[PDB]
């Protein structure tokens, strides 16, 4: 139940990005600006989404721009309250403890940046960037939010996907 | 001409760090659906006047 | 249930407005204080409302007056409380989520601003005015009141039905 939801959801709000003809990120609408990490290189697999102008901050690695007025019913929707838990992902599960994301298996593969990290409830937490190797569990380098503040959150050895 | 050049030079750079500042200022706030904190946005003018 | 009381309570609280023969708008009473759209045109099908001092704004689109004692008892009863969820309306169900107003059918048609959005209890919570076409669904701009203020939410796009 909880995985058709996060899956119709995930095919309504997320865009693959094509460059030299290879994947290399995803674009997801949440609220009402697009999502993009500034790091992946390439255009958006739309050509309404590819004309937006996008507001760069190397600090935080992240590319935004306000989405088209027709495509505003088909975003996702964010809350910015991370419980201890653990939270869905398109990958399986992820492993939220001590303000740390966690991947039990180490399934990352790069070129999967930019797949959001869902709520219990269908909502968006948080964007990925990258996973960094402890042991057998690989921690997420993540783009969260606070009431109204972006933070950056990157455990040591971050590898950027 | 060298004081005028060097005049010129400085206004451009001030002008710029003050751009520059005020884009460092703002540009987290357009990174989340959030609101512009109309203390700030009179201060620190911004593209959205109204909207947003 | 809900929506006989709903229906029975709008017919004693609207009164059309007609231009050249036509009807462009309602207007209806809330609390003590009739209300119309100040953008639409015409005059209200009553002879006691029709001769009011109507105390015009452009900034908020809204044209007030207040009641004469006769028709206290057929106003609405007002409020301020916005809880998430569901609201009636006379052309179905209004949802909100996330500080807007949408129309999940998408029918919204010039001629009926002015309609009160209606609470559980029957209270009026807001003013239709316009809506902004999203592709399936339709952010509405409506009048809304504070604790003691007057807002206007306006989404991009809108047209003003």
């Amino acid at each position: 139940k909880r995985e058709r939801m996060c899956m119709k959801i995930e095919n309504d709000c997320i865009f693959e990005v094509k460059h030299e003809g290879k994947v290399t990120g995803y674009a997801c609408l949440v609220g009402d600006k697009v999502m993009k990490p500034a790091h992946v290189k390439g255009v958006i697999d739309n050509a309404d989404l590819a004309k937006l102008a996008f507001k760069k901050s190397s600090k935080y690695d992240l590319e935004c721009a306000q989405i088209p007025v027709h495509m505003r019913s088909d975003a996702s929707k964010y809350t910015h309250e991370k419980p201890e838990g653990h939270y869905n992902w398109h990958h399986g599960a992820v492993q939220y403890s001590g303000g740390r994301f966690t991947i039990p298996t180490g399934a990352g593969k790069p070129g999967d940046s930019g797949r959001p990290i869902f709520d219990n409830k269908g909502r968006v937490v948080a964007i990925v960037l990258g996973g960094a190797n402890e042991g057998s569990r690989t921690a997420l380098s993540v783009v969260t939010w606070n009431k109204d503040m972006v933070t950056r959150v990157t455990p040591e050895g971050s590898e950027e996907w | 001409v060298g004081m005028s050049l060097l005049a010129l030079i400085s206004i451009f750079a001030s002008c710029y760090m003050l751009v520059a500042a005020r884009s460092k200022c703002l540009t987290p706030y357009a990174l989340t659906p959030g609101a512009a904190v109309p203390w700030t946005l009179g201060i620190l003018c911004c593209a959205p006047r109204a909207h947003a």
